[PDB]
């Protein structure tokens, strides 16, 4: 719906490369979660 | 330490008794005078009366609205006050609280909803709200007692959100509006808990 | 979102595992879609796929 | 005759900072063993009150020491030294003088002290199908106005409209009034304030 809603604590969405964008909202969301892949050498080079 | 804990609210109409009780623990009970104060919905509180200790002996004194209505006792071997409701009536819908002295108050006990009320449990008439172009709400009318809680898109939208309080018609019902303001069509749900009349709205200007 | 969510995994799971090579990062990087695509690069020792 | 005392009413404080609220009394408290007879309380908004001062200057227990006071004969002073979020209620100066102890006075509704908002001004026609249920109820809703001086006119006059104003919330230190204009069937064929916020009334009908 088209009104305000609240939100929580900031989480990292790491699939775009390193842990980079906080979340992505777009419909293919789920899409790259399941398909583009995490490229996780990076992110967890950031997160060490 | 010390609890003047009471009991005995309750749903009454007007013209009958009820029981209320002060339960005293952690002192010696015939030490200190038992009063009683009455703290009307929304405004001031007024001494209701009081009872002098035992070893004292003494006498009780009430308020002048309550004369031969309303009497006080009290015993040390059990150690819980008494204030006693006779003959009810419409002033007498307010929260009471046992109090500690006859002239230092000094303890207060949480209180105990006494309600007189000319209504019994009905269902409510939640009506909305139509902007003028703003702010939505939705009021719910005709509701007893007041045991309602009111959220907006059921319980999702949280700020400027208003529960407006209980409002006293010469009816013996009462009234409840619940606002949100912020520009745009929502939901307002008002739950009546005994009652149990779940009454979702949607709300158009 | 809930429903979604449990849509997508519910109506095709597919038959893709989760295994480890041997690659290099940026060399096993270069292994996109084709059901070959890489789950989770983690250096040049092993990697995800 | 009965002793007038009337603490000066609407004491807003706001963390951080000194206040001071005083007391009237029509003859002196002052009796012959040289102590004041008015006692402090200060009602909590939502459960039971508690004791500031006794003796107009003796402290109780329990309470932190910032609860001081003081006075002379006939005035007195409840000299609050800071105030913080949970020092929020109302103070009752009651005197402790000509039992029977009836009234506590009116009582003063203390609150936070922020800058003067502009009441938002509210105007809302009842619901249509609330007019075929047998009532009518037009809200002239008034939000965000600090502090609470306003009273909703109701012209076109007033006399079946109630008060049902709320308590101070925490992060926006403001408050909302609703004026309920309980209406009947036939007589349904504009609402003011005169809020300090503003200067003019500003007009607005269902």
């Amino acid at each position: 719906d088209f009104h305000p809603l609240p939100g929580f604590v900031p989480f990292f969405s790491t699939v775009t490369g390193r842990w980079t964008q906080p979340d992505e909202l777009d419909a293919g969301y789920w899409y790259r979660n399941l398909r583009r892949t995490v490229r996780f050498a990076d992110a967890v080079r950031a997160l060490a | 330490e010390v609890q003047l804990v009471q009991s005995g609210g309750g749903l009454v109409q007007p013209g009958r008794s009820l029981r209320l009780s002060c339960t005293a623990s952690g002192f010696t009970f015939g030490d200190y005078a038992m009063s009683w104060v009455r703290q009307a919905p929304g405004k001031g509180l007024e001494w209701v009366g009081f009872i002098r200790s035992k070893a004292y002996g003494g006498t009780t004194e009430y308020a002048a609205s309550v004369k031969g209505r309303f009497t006080i006792s009290r015993d040390d071997s059990k150690s819980i006050a008494y204030l006693q409701m006779n003959s009810l009536k419409t002033e007498d819908t307010a929260v009471y609280y046992c109090t500690r002295g006859g002239t230092l108050f000094d303890y207060w006990g949480q209180g105990t909803l006494v309600t007189v009320s000319s209504a019994s449990t009905k269902g409510p008439s939640v009506f909305p709200l139509a902007p003028s172009s703003a702010a939505l709400g939705c009021l719910v009318k005709d509701y007893f007692p007041e045991p309602v809680t009111v959220s907006w898109n059921s319980g999702a939208l949280t700020s400027g959100v208003h529960t407006f309080p209980a409002v006293l018609q010469s009816s013996g019902l009462y009234s409840l509006s619940s606002v949100v303001t912020v520009p745009s069509t929502y939901i307002c749900n008002v739950n009546h808990k005994p009652s149990n009349t779940k009454v979702d709205k949607k709300v158009e200007p | 979102v809930v429903a979604l969510r449990s849509r997508v995994i519910a109506t095709m799971p597919g038959n893709k595992g989760m295994a480890s090579i041997a690659a290099p990062a940026g060399e096993v990087r270069a292994r996109i879609g084709d059901r070959v695509e890489i789950a989770a690069v983690n250096g040049p020792r092993s990697v995800v796929v | 005759d009965v002793v007038m005392t009337q603490s000066p009413l609407s004491l807003p404080v706001t963390p951080g900072e000194p206040a001071s609220i005083s007391c009237r009394s029509s003859q002196s408290l002052l009796h012959s063993n040289g102590y004041n007879y008015l006692d402090w309380y200060l009602q909590k908004p939502g459960q039971s009150p508690q004791l500031l001062i006794y003796l107009g200057s003796n402290r109780a227990s329990g309470v932190p020491d910032r609860f001081s006071g003081s006075g002379s004969g006939t005035d007195f002073t409840l000299k609050i030294s800071r105030v913080e979020a949970e020092d929020v209620g109302v103070y009752y100066c009651m005197q402790s003088l000509q039992t029977p102890r009836l009234t506590f006075g009116p009582g003063t509704k203390v609150d936070i002290k922020r800058t003067v908002a502009a009441p938002s001004v509210f105007i809302f026609p009842p619901s249509d199908e609330q007019l075929k249920s047998g009532t009518a109820s037009v809200v002239c809703l008034l939000n965000n106005f600090y502090p609470r001086g306003a009273k909703v006119q109701w012209k076109v006059q007033s006399g079946n409209s109630q008060e049902s104003v709320t308590e101070q919330d925490s992060k926006d230190s403001t408050y909302s009034l609703s004026s309920t204009l309980t209406l009947s069937k036939a007589d349904y064929e504009a609402c003011e304030v005169t809020h300090q916020g503003l200067s003019s009334p500003v007009t607005k009908s269902f």
